RNA sequence: AUACGUAGGGUCCGAGCGUUGUCCGGAAUUACUGGGCGUAAAGAGCUCGUAGGUGGUUUGUCGCGUUGUUCGUGAAAACUCACA
RNA sequence: UACACCCUGCUGGUCGCAUGGCCUGGUAGGGGAAAGCUUUUGCGGUGUGGGAUGGGCCCGCGGCCUAUCAGCUUGUUGGUGGGGUGAUGGCCUACCAAGGCGACGACGGGUAGCCGGCCUGAGAGGGUGACCGGCCACACUGGGACUGAGAUACGGCCCAGACUCCUA
């Protein structure tokens, strides 16, 4: 369903960006913990274990949900790597936070659990739901007028709007065009190491 | 090898290894304990582990093991045996589940807090 | 065990009851017939194996006998008679 | 005998029928003899789509259609050939014709701009 | 219309007929035949060549000890003997 | 004495593995078309057919090139006595994932992957050199 | 005692989370794919030979094996592709 | 009364799978039925010819283990004529004859409903017959019979036991 726990204290252990401004991780960029700063046997079982936490707690997407996108990825005819990478940059909070009209991803974890958003004319309270090409997306008018999401509309300076979503107007229309390519997407460390694992 | 020869015969695996005993692969049986007598572990693992055996509904005459500290089971109990494998000790390849049918879970088990029958703390 | 249908229980052992006399005569009939042939003696033979032809062709036109078995028994007994 | 039948399919809420031609003596979810038709009273204009002269022989030997099977005969205008008394018209509805894949998006695009 | 409505022929035939050779010529009216089979294994592929003692009805006794005959299967003539000795083309 | 045409192949990889520059063989037909096929594709350089004890013999160059180096890379019997192969149109083995080649003996006679591949008829292969 | 037990403190999962029971693979640990038998498991003490398998060079036939082809054919769901 | 149909005697033509099949062959002899209610959208009855679908029988082939299970077999095999059956057929029965079955495993012991499938495995392979589907067997137990187009007739029956209940 949901998890519970903030982003700073899995960035630290995962030792990356997962706010993506994190001030207290790179404040404390070790593990949090007595031994954050104690070393680790290190082991290419960490590695990917820390590759698919990353990828787990920087979406707000789960574990058990997270397994069946690779598996899903692994049927798609095109090679696992690419297919698992596209399909986690194919969600409706993704699809959403990428126009820049979410500060956060739990911005829009929250938003899909209120029901601000419109995919097609059908509101869908599920953040799995899958936003397909050529969608037409509004948001609705009681959130539009709410003065926090006032200002993530209105001072969207946030990450720029990748050329598979178009703002298109004020109504906030995401007229997606094309898939999340993966000589567009800018992912973050790849995911052949969860492939490879996952295949085992 | 003398392909015709396989004709004739061959091509059987070695050896089934099998593992439980209590009765239908159960998950667990229930039956009544006693000879509940402390006995001892290998020499290296220098301890003293308790032990009992058990008359499972099975109607077959197994060893169990007693696992935690503290225990609530006597002669005459509805014991609750699964199956384990306890190299520390001969011819033991069975448990009690605590905080079940007999045995009290352990006291203030905090550590594993799911096994050795510990509830949650309130 | 006893459900709305003793009345079939009546309407069968009616329908049984009455087949037995039925086929009674009819066999006591072919044995007749058998005695006749049997005998070296043709005309009862023939006389026989026509009246057999009119009543086991009856009978199979009432609810007896299904109508195949009557056809082979008068076979049979024709070829009887038509060597005896 | 013989009876053209409505026979149930899909989940619990939603109802779906494949109109089929079978024994009497079979349930409602036997070996179907051949799948002449479907129908769902869930989607909105009940569609009815019938293999059609294969029903045409099967009412010449005999088929008997269930009675809200036989409705759906005259829903289609069948029963109007095979006994063709007025003769045979179409007389089902439809679903309406709503838009396409793409020009959904090209309206989208065209109000954008 | 016309009282009487006719029928179709229901094409008929092929009752299963294979190459034989008789070897049990021995009661009346009747032979035992054998036929060879080649297969391949289903799990090795060592092609295995296979018998069959069948019984078959000789109305004529026309058949005898080590024959290349051919037999077609009828209706069940008795209790195991359903072959017709038909189409002799050796003997000996 | 039950094989001969693995006992070909056998002369064939001992006599190139030893270095030996030619061998000789009895000339039954099958090895004298395995052998003709085998220049054909030049893995072998030269065979030729003479008279011998009484049918004939023929006598097989192998080609080597700048050094003693064989074409030949290996050879392997697989429709061997006891366990003969078919093989179908369709799944026609390539050899060496399609590198080398193989022999076929089709229907039609005898064909290697590619050539019954192009034709599509089946039935019996036999050993494959790469 | 970082292995026990206790605390934090961390890992992960989450209305789940672990334990037991069973099956497949990993096992090539039955080796058809894909094993071996001097010293590690494995050539009977040695002969012949029935059954069986098994085959020299070459001529023609048959096309059973074998392959090529047309069609009937293999319910629906199966499972997958594609659409809703 | 039927001849539309069946049985027999003869016989013409025709296709053959040998028994035989087709011409409602013909011929001649013989034989074989039925229904009322109801006005009422009318429902209904008999016989035959055909459809349709449901079936019944036989066969090719596929799919447990175990000689510390190698002989088994007399209604078993074949024929004959009959009884019987919807039809064939030791199905049964009188006679005749002695065959017939197996190491390509009979006959025995144990074991098990089976398949579309499902799951693992890269594949082969392996394990299952949950549920959803396809058939079969079985409905205190064991014997027997019935009817109807159709019966192991689960809420049909009788008989021999068990068990239980009521009991003058």
């Amino acid at each position: 369903a949901r998890y519970t726990g903030p982003a700073t204290r899995k960035s630290r252990r995962l030792g990356v960006d997962l706010v993506g401004g994190d001030q207290s991780f790179e404040k404390r960029p070790y593990p949090p913990g007595q031994h954050g700063r104690a070393r680790i046997k290190e082991s290419e079982y960490r590695q990917q274990l820390q590759e698919k936490q990353k990828a787990r707690f920087s979406y707000g997407v789960m574990e058990k949900q997270f397994r069946r996108y690779y598996e899903e990825a692994n049927r798609q005819p095109g090679k696992t790597g690419d297919n698992l990478l596209r399909i986690l940059e194919s969600r409706l909070d993704n699809v959403v936070y990428r126009a820049g009209l979410a500060r956060t991803r739990r911005m829009a974890r929250q938003l899909v659990s209120h029901g601000h958003f419109l995919v097609n004319g059908v509101k869908v309270d599920i953040p799995s739901y899958r936003v397909s090409q050529y969608d037409i997306i509004d948001v609705k008018e009681k959130s539009l007028n709410t003065l926090p999401f006032q200002i993530a509309r209105e001072t969207a300076g946030e990450r720029p709007i990748p050329s598979w979503l178009q703002v298109v107007g004020e109504r906030q229309r995401i007229l997606v065009h094309q898939l999340p390519e993966r000589a567009q997407i800018d992912v973050p460390l790849t995911e052949q190491l969860i492939v490879e694992l996952y295949s085992k | 090898p003398t392909i015709q020869q396989l004709v004739r015969k061959g091509r059987r695996d070695k050896i089934a290894k099998v593992k439980t005993a209590a009765l239908k692969g159960s998950p667990q049986r229930r039956g009544v304990c006693t000879r509940v007598y402390t006995t001892t572990p290998k020499k290296p693992n220098s301890a003293l582990r308790k032990v009992a055996r058990v008359k499972l509904t099975s109607q077959v005459e197994v060893t169990a093991y007693i696992p935690g500290e503290g225990h609530n089971l006597q002669e005459h109990s509805m014991v609750l045996v699964r199956g384990g494998r306890v190299k520390d000790l001969p011819g033991v390849r069975y448990k009690i589940i605590r905080g079940s049918l007999d045995t009290q879970g352990v006291k203030n088990r905090k550590q594993a807090r799911s096994r050795y029958g510990a509830k949650k703390e309130k | 065990n006893i459900k709305s249908q003793i009345k079939r229980i009546r309407t069968n052992e009616r329908r049984r009851l009455r087949n037995q006399s039925v086929k009674s005569s009819l066999r006591t009939a072919i044995r007749g017939f058998r005695e006749a042939v049997d005998a070296g003696d043709k005309d009862k033979a023939s006389e026989l194996l026509h009246a057999t032809s009119r009543k086991l062709d009856k009978a199979a036109s009432k609810g007896v006998i299904h109508p195949n078995q009557a056809a082979n028994k008068k076979s049979a007994l024709a070829l009887a008679l038509n060597k005896l | 005998a013989v009876k053209i039948k409505l026979t149930r399919l899909g989940k619990i809420r939603n109802p779906q029928y494949r109109i089929i031609v079978a024994d009497a003596r079979t349930r409602r979810d036997g070996r179907a003899i051949e799948v002449i038709g479907r129908y769902h009273p869930k989607e909105e204009p009940s569609l009815i789509q019938i293999d059609s002269e294969r029903a045409q022989y099967w009412l010449g030997v005999g088929a008997q259609p269930t009675e809200p099977v036989l409705a759906l005969l005259k829903i289609t205008g069948d029963w109007q050939k095979f006994k063709g008394l007025p003769g045979a018209e179409g007389t089902l509805k439809v679903k309406e014709p709503k838009p396409s894949k793409l020009d959904l998006f090209n309206a989208a695009l065209a109000e954008a701009e | 219309g016309p009282k009487y409505t006719p029928a179709a022929e229901k094409p008929r035939g092929r009752r299963k007929t294979a190459i034989g050779y008789v070897v049990s010529d021995k009661m009346q009216k009747t032979i035992v035949v054998e036929l060879e089979d080649r297969k391949s294994h289903p799990l090795y592929g060592k092609i295995i060549r296979t018998t069959k003692k069948v019984k078959a009805h000789d109305e004529n006794g026309e058949a005898g000890i080590g024959d290349r005959v051919s037999l077609m299967e009828t209706r069940p003539l008795s209790a195991t003997k359903r072959w017709r000795l038909v189409e002799i083309l050796e003997k000996a | 004495m039950t094989d001969p045409i693995a006992d070909f192949l056998t002369r064939l990889r001992n006599a190139n593995s030893a270095y030996h520059d030619e061998v000789t063989l009895p000339h039954s037909k099958l090895k004298a078309n395995i052998a003709e096929i085998l220049k054909r594709e030049g893995y072998i350089s030269d065979y030729r057919t003479e008279d011998a004890r009484v049918g004939k013999s023929l006598v097989v160059q192998l080609k080597y090139g700048p050094s003693r180096e064989r074409s030949i890379a290996g050879l392997r019997r697989v429709s061997k006595p006891g366990l003969r192969v078919y093989a179908k149109s369709t799944n026609l083995p390539r050899v060496l994932g399609g590198l080398g080649v193989a022999i076929i003996s089709t229907s039609s006679g005898l064909l290697t992957d590619r050539q019954a591949a192009r034709q599509g008829v089946g039935g019996e292969v036999l050993a494959y050199v790469w």
